[PDB]
Formats: structure tokens, C-alpha cells, sequence
């Protein structure tokens, strides 16, 4: 809260952060803690693997759909099959896609855990008062109160036009 | 209703430095604690699944559109042409007699009627579109439908003055 | 790029905004995904149908089609019919897209009721949001109104039917209205020539966009007013436990969104679904056993099926049966977004809540919810009638006399029973708390007695038996191998083990971040 | 009532961003508000658009129309204009619905081009607004596409004719892909039997949704960073001068939207527009002199008339001359959005501006806003040449060759006319900042002299000369009843006075308040 804010650790400007905003952030670790292993060499593989099939059944859809023979024929037994490969190849390409993503979350994201600080419920007074306050000057101030014939007659031609 | 003036004290220009400085090292840290930098195959290959599968998609949703106006759909008296290169008064076998008939305008009569020379003036204008006898008068269903047909076509017009 | 943010930074100064945006906290639980599943379901029906569009043509004037089908060859048909025969055909791939729009809108269907169920068993609909239970059951409505009207654009001789019967019949069988409201929609008689261009406007302009404005207003109230969270260790009614927005939530909501697409599509090219080209255009002097129409209003032809035929006569005028259908219908109808009220006036209660409770705990509510699902399935299963009796060969009459007991006599029976099962739930829990967790191993004692060896789950008297806890709605492992139970095996991935200073290492790794985090969590 | 908003309080607490955005302010001037009619012309556009789409039917089938139109009976016709004939005969009021709708269509193009005129003669489009200025651009261009398509609707003989000599034409013409694109866009030939279906889904559900979220888009920008002001007494870079929201700013808002509401209401019930009965429907054989679509796209087809006919012949190839139509046009396209580029990077300025400049400070731009009016009133004025030859007793050919010519001559003149006009005007201010105001009477000075008696505008000198002052850029007034010398008369409505006391304390108050707001502006 002062100019010598500068030169300041990362993780600290982040907690500080989230007191301004009302977060305190408790047991952030990194999931590997352990220097380079075949282990994360393995994971790593293991991602690129779903990422590379996705590439090749996406690869696989667009040659098929050039190249497939969909014209009506059926009177063949490859027409009965443009609709079913399209979708395999689809849904293969994008559900590998989405559990390599799923994965690299999983093995390489680190894991948190947060605190919000609701400040639910009722708030507070001033503001309550504040708003209160201009509604009601807003209001007295049209002066409408005492004229019951301007109101009426504005009631009954807003009925009417409706 | 009673008159006001007021002051907003814009507040403009740069945000304060305590939030800039918040925001960008909540950033750097959520980029870097991935640790992606250091993994090259990861990025390549995620980065090249997504733009084969967009590329892939996009195709897919934009197959539905493409038609080539150079195929062979109509015949002709010379085999098969396209319908650019054709106006409906290209002979079909060789040798067709085709009719400048002229409209009528009335639905118990023939639609187009035949053109005698006899029947124009020194300075008369008129119009008049392919008749092609085998198509018939507007009775049968086939015959009006093809009448219909030959009247809704841009290119069939002719003047003949 | 730096520069680039900068420049962002000095024209629209955001920072507070994004940085409170940013650093809210989304509270993490399988169940709290079943809204999600809908919404993307909704984003694929939107992206589908708004292909769909460049290829229709909503007519009602007959036409010969001379196509690409030889076997529907010189049949006068309507346009409409053509247009979709066309798509499903002549175009490369629209029978695929259109599969996939149907099969999207069926699990948007499966998803928006599984989601109002799970929201009904939780038991979030108290004070603080009711208002948002009663958005959500007005967006079911129109939902299903609108999906009624999704298979009826392909006019074939089984939609046809379907909005014949029940628009028809139920318009017309109003008691007082009645002929003013057929022929203010229809334009006349049943079978009108704007009839087709009128559903294709409704389905496809009004609905769709008051769907998503609703839709989007519901975001935002889940969004200000902050999202419940189950009762657990560091869980009290005055904060949230979750994950932050930004390193995670985006990116799982993603992914999800890619998973459900993949297997929408997937399951779209695998089945064939509503096979127009195989039924015949819509004439009035067609009919067949094809009914049963879409899954998600079943229930209204269900009920128009077992209703009994009581009928009223008086001077020169006569109500028919249906209109007891319509009643029902709307009865349901109004109870839908009225449940809060009536259950905060009966119970008396006006508490604010921010933690839910398990469904365990709670016998009425449950036993109610099991009332109104057992109640919806046999109303189901009823006017599946036709279907059952074929595949399984069963008396027609007898089915539907077994319905028509059965929507009678099956509803206290399985209320008896899930209060019954309620109750014996809470008392297996209450059991559980008060000894240990069942090892499952036996020992001999040599004086001759067997026991159970029970493992406590925190203090010990000092004889050793447990000293007892106390319930606070948290779930505990029932099974031995759910908590500790140190088992798990080298470092070895399928074929060859690795070194066992890399295996003892990370074990300590694993076991010391799990025991932080809890200390963390319970101290906390 | 109390008890609601206390409800409303404890449920979801607003309070602050609440008064947060109630408290804010908005500067007051009447050229503020044209973007307010455009906002109320485009809700009047919405709501009949919604009302239209239950009477439509686009189809291409030829049928018969037997209807009620005596002089078109029997004719071979296209289902659309049937049941746009029906919409403006056989439902009453109908054609009032539909002629409100085109008049509204028309008032929201003009809208729109007065603003985009006014926003840029204030030179409001500098850095802090840049990217608004480009969403403005998207929206004109985007606007006027569906503005295009909106007539094209009912397929009578102008419509086809336009959309068949655009369309066609220009796709046809374009040198490398040119037949791809129109075979795509019709299915085959030009007369197609899914065009119009196509061309109704378009204008109705992807145009108008982007629309209107563009829309919301710039209301939210322009809601964010706070709106300028012109310069004035009491108005700096870090403030902003104005009224709040509650008792002024809405309610202005809603009598301006009755306003514009009855004007639009009065001028459709009294204007026949596009009367598609005496038309007829379409066909490849009738043409005639209806031509001139729609004025704001008339310069396209004016650059069309005005072209000279040059063309290219190599190899079994032809470019025809409407590809340099479709290049202008593309240029004026990207012109538009790129505008604030060329000016940063042409006068070095990378300054922030909150204030405003009045047109005659600066020349450069206000004579190119003069250049770029003058071409496109010469070119819209040339494809009107038809009703002007046939008016006007003039040869067509005579005015061909005059709008040929104008469109190189006449912009120069106008270029250097206006810019020595703003040098006028700025000398004219010096000239009035320099001695009092003149007020128009003269003395006759008995040694024979007569002096214009200038009325100084603030302090003044030991000889009676008014000392000079400075220029702020703010207004100031040229006539002496622009400033309080000797008004407000007698305290009568129209025939009858009041007594003098009521009329002495009402003109003391009005003056002691007017001071006491000068005053309290001017030290504030
Ligand atoms: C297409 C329809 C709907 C969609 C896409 C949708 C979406 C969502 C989402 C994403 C959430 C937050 C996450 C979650 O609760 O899983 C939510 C919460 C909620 N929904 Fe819906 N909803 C829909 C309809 C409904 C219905 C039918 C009801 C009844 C309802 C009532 C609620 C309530 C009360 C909450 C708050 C839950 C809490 O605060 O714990 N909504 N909805
Ligand atoms: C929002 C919820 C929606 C639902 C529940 C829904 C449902 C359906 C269903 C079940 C069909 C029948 C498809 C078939 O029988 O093959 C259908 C047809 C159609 N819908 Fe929708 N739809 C929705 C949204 C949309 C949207 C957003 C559009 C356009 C932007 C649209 C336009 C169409 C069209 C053109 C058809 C005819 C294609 C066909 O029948 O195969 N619908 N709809
Ligand atoms: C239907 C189209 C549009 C509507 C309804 C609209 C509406 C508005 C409104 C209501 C305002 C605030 C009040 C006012 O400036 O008078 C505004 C401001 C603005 N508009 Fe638009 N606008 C449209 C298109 C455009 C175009 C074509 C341009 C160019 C543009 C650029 C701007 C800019 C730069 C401002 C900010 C003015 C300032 O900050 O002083 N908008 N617009
Ligand atoms: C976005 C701005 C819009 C423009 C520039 C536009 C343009 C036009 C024009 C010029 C007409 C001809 C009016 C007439 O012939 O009397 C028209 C008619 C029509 N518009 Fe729009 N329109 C717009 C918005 C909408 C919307 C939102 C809808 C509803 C979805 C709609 C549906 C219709 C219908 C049904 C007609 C037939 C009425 C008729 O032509 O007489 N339009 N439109």
C-alpha cells in the first residue's frame, strides 16, 4: 500500500492480491517436487500420444471427405457408410483432443485450494441509507404528490394507449 | 422538474499501479507454474491438433455450399454441356424446328401461339421465346409445367423487330 | 506481448474488474458439472441450426419430386418435405449435421432434467434463490414447448399426426374458447397453407432467443450470488472452498466442452435416427401404428392415453374427455415454480442457508421427489404400450389396465418404502458413528471369542473403545481402503521397474503433500 | 412499497453498484442525442419484424392467385408475393404493420448516417475511442447489407430486377473465382429455388442478431469510458459537466422514444410506400424504367451508371467493367475503419482527449468531411438521372456527361470553397474576441462622427476600449438578445394579466436563480 511496492516477490504480490480481493490461497504445490524423473518423461509421452492421434483422425476426416464416394447408389455397401465414418473420425479426433487435455491438467497442473469470504447476506447500512436517501429526494422533488389530476390523467392515457 | 448541474471527476486515464502490478504477476505465475515453456513436443503437438481439427471442421462445414458450373448436366444435341453455355435454344437431336411463338397472355388459350411474317408491321416490336412442338400445349401437367419452365428462363427472351 | 497489454491498459484502464473476476473461487464437485453438460448441449444446437437454415423451405404447396430416391418417384408431396429430403440426401453430409442437431437437442432434453432433479435432491431452492428456481422452471417449459415444435418442421405423415392430435384436439376442446384459438393459429381448418411458415418462425426466431436471454439471466444471478457448497472440513456458512477461475476452471470447462462434442458426434454417426425417406408425405388418409412421439412430452400423450372416457352432457353442448388432460397439464404446470412457497408456508421456515444438505438426511423431501419420479415414469412406461406388448408378447388391454392401476396403487408403496429407506440410512450412519469402521478381519482369542476389530477414526477412551463423535453432515468412508490404507505399487508403468531410491522418494513426496494439505485444510 | 425492497435487499443485496451507476452523469446537448433515435428506430424495427414473421411464406412454386385483387387474377405468380398480398389486403391493418416497418428501416439508415457524420465532424475518434470507431464502421457497412436484403423480400418486378443486376453482375464478374461464388450463393443458375428461403433466414436471424449484439456492445463501451463534452465555463479534461439519471436523463429518453414513435406512426399512415400490387410478380421477360433501389445503397448503382466502359481482352479471357465498381467499393470499405490510423501516423499526435473541437477550428478535417459529402451527393444525385430528365425537361445523355464530370471537377471546388469558409470563421471569431459585440446602434456625435457603441464582454480599459481576451474555443454570442438585456414581458397567459407583486417576485426569482447558476458554475 505504499510507492515501495516495487522489487517484490511474485507469490507474495499474489497473496496480497488476494487480501485486496479477500482470497487467502492455502497449499499450492507444484505436483512434480522431485527434480526430472522418467516418470514425467512417461506422462509427457503419454499426453503427446492423445494430441498426435487427434491430429491424424482430423488428418483422416478431411481426406475421407474429400475423397469418399457419397452419391446415391443403394438398390454397394460402402454408400451406408459416409455418415458413420464422419462421425467416428469427429468424435475420435476431438474426445482425444479433450482427454489429452484432461490429462496434462491432471499430471502437470498443481493442485490449490482457496477461500472466498462470502460477505453474504445484508448490506451495508450507508449504502442502504445513501440510496434510501436520493430515491426519496428524487421522488419528493417531482413535486407530483400534491397533484392528483396530472397523475390521474397520466394513468388513464398510458391505459388507454396500451 | 427541478434543474441540476454536476460534477463526475472522470477518474480517467491509467489505472492505479498496486492493481497493474496485482494482475501481472497473477499472470505470470498462473502462465508459468504450468511449466509448459520447457516443453516443446507438448505445444507442438497440442498446437498442431487444434489447427488440424479446425482446418477439418471447417471443411466439413463448408462442403455443404461448393457446386461446380462446369459439370455436364444438360444434354445437348452434341452431347452434354453446361448451363452457362446454354440458353434453351440449342438444338437437343440435330435438326429440331423450333417456333418463334409469341406470348398470349390467357390461360384457356396456349400460352405462346406461332409467328406468321405476315403478321408484323413496318415498325412493330415484339417478343417471343422457343416453342419446341413436342412440348404441347398448356393441357397436361408434364405440358404446363414445361411451358412454365421455358417462361422462367433469363436467357430465353428474343426480340425480333 | 507486452506491448499490447500495455496499450490495453492505458485505454480502457480494466484492472480491478478483471482482477475480481478473475480471482473468484468455483466450488469443485461432480455434481455441480450437470449444468454445464446443458449449456454446451445448447451451444451445439445453436451452431447446428444455424447451418440448417441455408437449406430449407418451409411450403405447403404440392409438388411432384423427381429427385435422387427412385422409390418416391411421381408422388405429389409437400415442399417442405422436399427441401428436408433434399438435405438428408442430395447434399454432402446434412444427413449427418441434422442427425447431430437431433441427437443435441435429446441430450439437451436428458441433461435439463437431470440437472432440475439434482437441484430438487439438494435442496438449494430456500430463500436466497428461489427466484432462480422460478426462472429455471419457466426455461424447462419453454423448452419442451419448443422441442415439440423441433420434429414437426419435416411435415411427414408421423409428425403431421402427432400435431394433429394434439393441437387439434386440445384447442378445439376447450370448454368456453375452444374453435377461436384452432382458427387463430391455424387460420381456418386444421390443414392450413401458413401453418408450416408459422412453426418454422416460432421455432426457429422467438423461442430460441428468449431461451437464451433467460438463459444467460440465470448465468448471471448463479454468477453474483455465490454458488452453495457440500457440508465438509473446512466448509462453514461464511466462505467457499474451491478452486481459483483462472489456472483451472476455464480450462476442465473446456475440455468438458470438447468431450461432449466428441461424444455427441460419436453417438450422431453411430445411430440413425427419425429416417424421414423411409415414411411417406403427410396426407389425411394415412395412418399407422407409428406414434409415440419424442421422449421429453411423453408424458402428455401418456396421460392422454390412460385418461378414463368420462364425458358431460347439458343443453346443446358437450365437454369431452381431453379437456381433463389439459387440466392435469396445468396443474403441473402451475406447481412447478410454486414448490418453494408452499414448502417455506408449511414448514415455517426463513432461514438463510449457504450449505446444502445430503439426501439422506431429509426423509419428506426425498420421499416426495421419489413420489413425483415414480409418478413421471409410470406415465412414461404407459403409452410405451404398443412397443411393449409387441417385443414382449403381452395383452394390449392388460398393459393398459396394469397402468391404470398401477398410477394408483404404485405411488404409496415405493413413498412408504424410500422414507423407510431414508430412515435406515440415517441410522446406518448413525451406527457407523458410533464404532469404529468395519476392518473386516477376525481374530481367534485364544480364551475363544471372535471380534471385529474395529478402526477408530480419532479418540480412544481409555479402555480403548472409540469415543463417540458427532454428526455434522460430513460423508465418511464406509469401506477401509477409501482412507489411508497404504498399498500403492513401485514406480514401475507397465513393464520394468525404476530405481527404488526414485520410488521411495516419491512416495514421501506424495505422503507429505497429502498430509499438508489436510493439515492445511483441517486447520484452516 | 417498503416491505418489497426490503425483500429485495436482504435477497440480493444491491446497493452499491446500484448506486454506482444511478448516480452517474451525462452531458447535455441536443447533438448528443442522435444516436438515441437510431437506438428507437432499430426496437421499432425489432418488435415489427416479430410482428411480420406470422403472415410470410417464402416460396418460389409457382401458383395461381384467386384471391381478392380483381385486376390479378389468374396469373402465374410466386407464392411469397401471394402471401405478401395477403399481408397488405386480407388482414387488417396489416399494411399499416408493414408500411411502418420499410419506414423505420429508412429512418434507421438516416439515423445512422447523421450520426457517423456528426461523430466525425466532432473529431470524437481519436485515441481513447479508436476501436469504437471501427465497430461504428462494422455496423454501418453490416446495416446497410441487411438494409439491401430487406426489400428483396416480396420478389416483385423492382426487387428482382435489382437483386438480379447486383447479384448477378458483380459475383459473375469477379476475374479469378467469380462462377464459384454465385453457384454457391444460388445453387446452380441464377433463378433458383432456394434463394429466397436463404435470403429470408438471413435477414431474419443471422443479420439481425449480430446487430444487435454490436449494438450492445458499443452501448456498453460508450456506457464504460465516459462521453466527452464540448468545451465551456466550467468543463476541463477531468470532468464531466451534466445531469443525473433519475429525475432528468431517463425520462427525456422515454418522451423522445413517444416522440420519434408518433412521427414514425403519422408519416407511415400518411406516405404510401412500395406498392407491390400495382407491380407485378417476377419474371425474366418484363423490365421497364423502375430502377433506383433503396438511397442508401443508391452510389452503387450510381458508380454503376457513371462508369466508362473500359475492358481487358488477353488469352480466352474478359474482365468486364463492374470489377472496378466492386474495387471502389471495396476500397471505400476499408477506407472507413482506417481512417484513425492514417491520421495518427500522418500528424504525429499520441495524445489523450477528453474535450472536444467545434467545426470551425479545424480546417483539414471539416474540408475533407466537405470533399467526401459532395462525392457521394454528386454520385447519389447522377443515378437519379431518369425522374430528373423526366421532371426537368433535360437530355439524359446532357446529364449523364454532367454527374461524369462533377465527379472530378466538382470535389476540388468544394474542397478549397470550405476551406476558406472555416478561415473565415476563424477570423470572424478573432474579430469578435477582439472588440464588444456589436449592437446595431449608432450615435450621432455632435462634431459629426458615428460609432457602433460595442458592448464589452468583460473588463475594460482607462479609455473605454474593452482589453482583448482570449480564445478557449467556447461559443460565444453574436446577438445581443442572445444574453439577458430586456425580456421576459407581463405575467399574463394570453389575454389576461396577473398582479404586478406576483410578476415582480416571479421575474426577481428567475433572475436571482439564473445568477446564482452562473455563478456557481463559473467559480465551480
Ligand atoms: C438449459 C437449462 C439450464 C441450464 C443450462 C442451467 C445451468 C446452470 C448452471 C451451469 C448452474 C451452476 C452450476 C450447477 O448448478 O451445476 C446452475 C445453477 C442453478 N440452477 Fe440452472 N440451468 C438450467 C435450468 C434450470 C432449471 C430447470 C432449474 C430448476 C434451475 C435452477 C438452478 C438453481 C437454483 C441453481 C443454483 C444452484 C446453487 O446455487 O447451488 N436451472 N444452472
Ligand atoms: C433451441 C432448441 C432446439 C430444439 C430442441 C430443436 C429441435 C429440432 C428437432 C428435433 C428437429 C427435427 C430434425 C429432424 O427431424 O431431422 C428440428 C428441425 C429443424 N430445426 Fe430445430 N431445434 C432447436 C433449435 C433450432 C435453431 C436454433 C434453429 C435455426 C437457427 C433450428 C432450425 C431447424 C430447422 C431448419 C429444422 C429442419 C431440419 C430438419 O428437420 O432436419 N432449430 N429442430
Ligand atoms: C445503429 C448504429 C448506431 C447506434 C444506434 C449508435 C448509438 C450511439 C449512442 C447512443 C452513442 C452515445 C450518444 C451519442 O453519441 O449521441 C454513441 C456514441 C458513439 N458512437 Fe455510436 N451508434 C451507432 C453506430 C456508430 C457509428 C456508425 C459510428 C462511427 C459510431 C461511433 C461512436 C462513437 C465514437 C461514439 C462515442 C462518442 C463520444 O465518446 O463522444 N457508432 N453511439
Ligand atoms: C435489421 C434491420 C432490418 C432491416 C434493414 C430490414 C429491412 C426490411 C425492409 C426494407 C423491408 C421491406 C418493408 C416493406 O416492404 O414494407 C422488410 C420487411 C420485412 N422484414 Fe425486415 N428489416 C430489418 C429487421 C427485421 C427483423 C428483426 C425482422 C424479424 C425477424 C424482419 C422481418 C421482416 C419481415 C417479415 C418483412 C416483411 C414485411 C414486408 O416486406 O412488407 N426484419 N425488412
Amino acid at each position: 500500500d505504499e510507492a515501495a511496492l516495487a522489487a517484490m516477490s511474485n507469490q507474495e504480490l499474489l497473496a496480497l492480491g488476494g487480501k485486496l480481493d479477500g482470497v487467502r490461497i492455502a497449499y499450492k504445490e507444484p505436483r512434480w517436487p522431485v527434480e526430472g524423473t522418467k516418470a514425467e518423461k512417461r506422462a509427457e509421452r503419454s499426453v503427446a500420444v492423445w494430441l498426435l492421434l487427434g491430429g491424424v483422425f482430423g488428418l483422416a476426416l478431411l481426406l475421407i471427405f474429400l475423397f469418399w464416394p457419397w452419391e446415391f447408389k443403394a438398390a454397394d455397401f460402402i454408400y451406408s457408410l459416409t455418415t458413420p465414418l464422419y462421425g467416428l473420425t469427429f468424435g475420435l479426433s476431438i474426445l482425444s483432443i479433450a482427454i489429452g487435455a484432461v490429462l496434462y491438467q491432471k499430471r502437470f497442473i498443481p493442485e490449490e485450494i482457496s477461500i472466498q469470504e462470502r460477505h453474504d447476506g445484508a448490506s451495508r447500512e450507508i449504502d442502504r441509507k445513501t440510496v434510501v436517501a436520493n430515491l426519496t429526494d428524487a421522488f419528493e422533488g417531482s413535486t407530483i404528490r400534491r397533484r392528483k389530476l396530472i397523475g390521474l390523467s397520466f394513468g388513464v392515457g398510458m391505459g388507454a394507449f396500451g | 422538474i427541478p434543474e441540476e448541474i454536476s460534477i463526475q471527476e472522470r477518474h480517467d486515464g491509467a489505472s492505479r499501479e498496486i492493481d497493474r502490478k496485482t494482475v501481472v504477476a497473477n499472470l505470470t505465475d498462473a502462465f508459468e507454474g504450468s511449466t509448459i515453456r520447457r516443453r516443446k513436443l507438448i505445444g507442438l503437438s497440442f498446437g498442431v491438433g487444434m489447427g488440424a481439427f479446425g482446418l477439418g471442421t471447417l471443411v466439413a462445414f463448408a462442403g455443404g455450399l461448393i457446386k461446380n458450373p462446369w459439370k455436364p448436366v444438360v444434354p445437348t444435341a452434341e452431347g452434354k454441356k453446361a448451363v452457362l453455355w446454354t440458353s434453351g435454344w440449342t438444338p437437343r437431336y440435330q435438326g429440331e424446328t423450333i417456333y418463334l411463338a409469341r406470348a398470349t397472355g390467357t390461360e384457356d388459350g396456349p400460352p405462346f401461339i406461332k409467328m406468321r411474317p405476315e403478321d408484323m408491321d413496318a415498325g412493330g416490336m415484339e417478343t417471343v421465346f422457343p416453342w419446341r412442338e413436342s412440348d404441347g400445349d398448356g393441357t397436361t401437367v408434364e405440358s404446363h409445367h414445361k411451358l412454365q419452365e421455358i417462361a422462367m428462363g433469363i436467357r430465353n427472351p428474343v426480340m425480333l423487330i | 506481448l507486452a506491448r499490447q497489454a500495455e496499450d490495453i491498459d492505458t485505454r480502457y484502464h480494466p484492472s480491478a474488474a478483471l482482477r475480481r473476476q478473475l480471482n473468484k473461487v468455483f466450488p469443485t464437485h461432480w455434481s455441480f458439472l450437470l449444468g454445464e453438460i446443458a449449456l454446451y448441449s445448447f451451444v451445439v444446437l445453436l451452431i447446428t441450426g444455424v447451418y440448417l437454415t441455408l437449406f430449407f423451405d418451409p411450403s405447403m404447396v404440392d409438388v411432384t419430386y423427381n429427385g435422387v430416391y427412385q422409390p418416391l418417384r411421381g408422388v405429389e408431396m409437400s415442399r417442405a418435405y422436399q427441401s428436408a429430403l433434399d438435405i438428408s440426401f442430395e447434399v454432402r453430409g446434412g444427413l449427418f449435421v441434422r442427425q447431430i442437431h437431433h441427437w443435441a437437442a435429446l441430450m439437451f432434453a436428458a441433461a435439463i432434467m437431470v440437472h432440475l432433479a439434482r437441484i430438487f435432491f439438494t435442496g438449494a431452492f430456500r430463500r436466497p434463490r428461489e427466484t432462480n428456481w422460478v426462472i429455471g422452471s419457466l426455461l424447462l417449459i419453454l423448452a419442451m414447448f419448443e422441442g415439440y415444435f423441433g420434429y414437426s418442421l419435416p411435415d411427414d405423415l408421423l409428425s403431421g399426426l402427432g400435431l394433429r392430435a394434439a393441437l387439434s384436439s386440445i384447442t378445439l376442446g376447450m370448454p368456453v374458447i375452444g374453435t377461436w384459438l384452432h382458427w387463430a393459429l391455424f387460420g381456418g381448418d386444421f390443414p392450413g397453407t401458413i401453418l408450416i411458415p408459422r412453426l418454422y418462425a416460432l421455432h426457429i426466431l422467438l423461442l430460441p432467443g428468449i431461451i437464451l436471454a433467460l438463459i444467460g439471466l440465470h448465468l448471471a444471478l448463479v454468477w453474483f450470488q455465490k454458488h452453495t457448497q457440500f457440508p465438509g472440513p473446512g466448509r462453514t456458512e461464511h466462505n467457499v472452498v474451491g478452486v481459483r477461475v483462472m489456472p483451472v476452471f476455464a480450462f476442465k470447462s473446456g475440455a468438458f466442452f470438447a468431450a461432449i462434442v466428441g461424444v455427441l458426434g460419436l453417438m450422431g454417426g453411430l445411430l440413425q435416427i427419425n429416417p424421414i425417406w423411409n415414411l411417406g408425405p403427410y396426407k389425411p388418409s394415412q395412418v399407422s401404428a407409428g406414434s409415440q412421439p419424442d421422449f421429453y412430452m411423453m408424458w402428455t400423450e401418456g396421460l392422454a392415453r390412460i385418461w378414463p372416457p368420462w364425458e358431460f352432457y347439458f343443453w346443446h353442448h358437450t365437454i369431452p374427455a381431453p379437456v381433463w388432460v389439459a387440466v392435469i397439464m396445468g396443474l403441473v404446470f402451475v406447481l412447478l415454480p410454486a414448490y418453494p412457497f408452499l414448502e417455506k408456508r408449511f414448514t415455517g421456515d426463513y432461514a438463510h442457508h449457504n450449505l446444502l444438505q445430503r439426501p439422506r438426511d431429509v426423509p419428506v423431501r426425498t420421499a416426495i421427489g421419489a413420489m413425483a419420479i415414480a409418478f413421471y415414469m409410470v406415465l412414461t412406461l404407459a403409452a410405451m404400450n404398443d412397443i411393449i406388448a409387441l417385443k414382449f408378447h403381452i395383452s394390449l388391454n392388460a398393459t393398459t389396465w396394469i397402468g391404470r392401476i398401477g398410477m394408483v396403487i404404485l405411488p404409496p408403496f415405493v413413498y412408504f418404502i424410500t422414507y423407510r429407506w431414508c430412515i435406515g440410512l440415517q441410522r446406518s450412519d448413525r451406527s457407523v458413528l458410533e464404532h469404529g469402521v468395519e476392518t473386516g478381519i477376525i481374530k481367534r482369542l485364544p480364551h475363544g471369542a471372535y471380534i471385529e476389530l474395529h478402526q477408530p477414526l480419532g479418540p480412544v477412551d481409555e479402555h480403548g473403545h472409540p469415543i463417540p463423535l458427532q454428526y455434522q453432515g460430513a460423508p465418511l468412508p464406509k469401506r477401509m481402503n477409501k482412507l489411508g490404507s497404504a498399498g500403492s505399487p513401485g514406480s514401475g508403468s507397465f513393464l520394468f521397474a525404476d530405481s527404488a531410491a526414485e520410488d521411495a522418494a516419491l512416495r514421501e513426496a506424495g505422503h507429505a503433500a497429502e498430509q499438508r494439505a489436510l493439515a492445511a485444510l483441517r486447520e484452516h
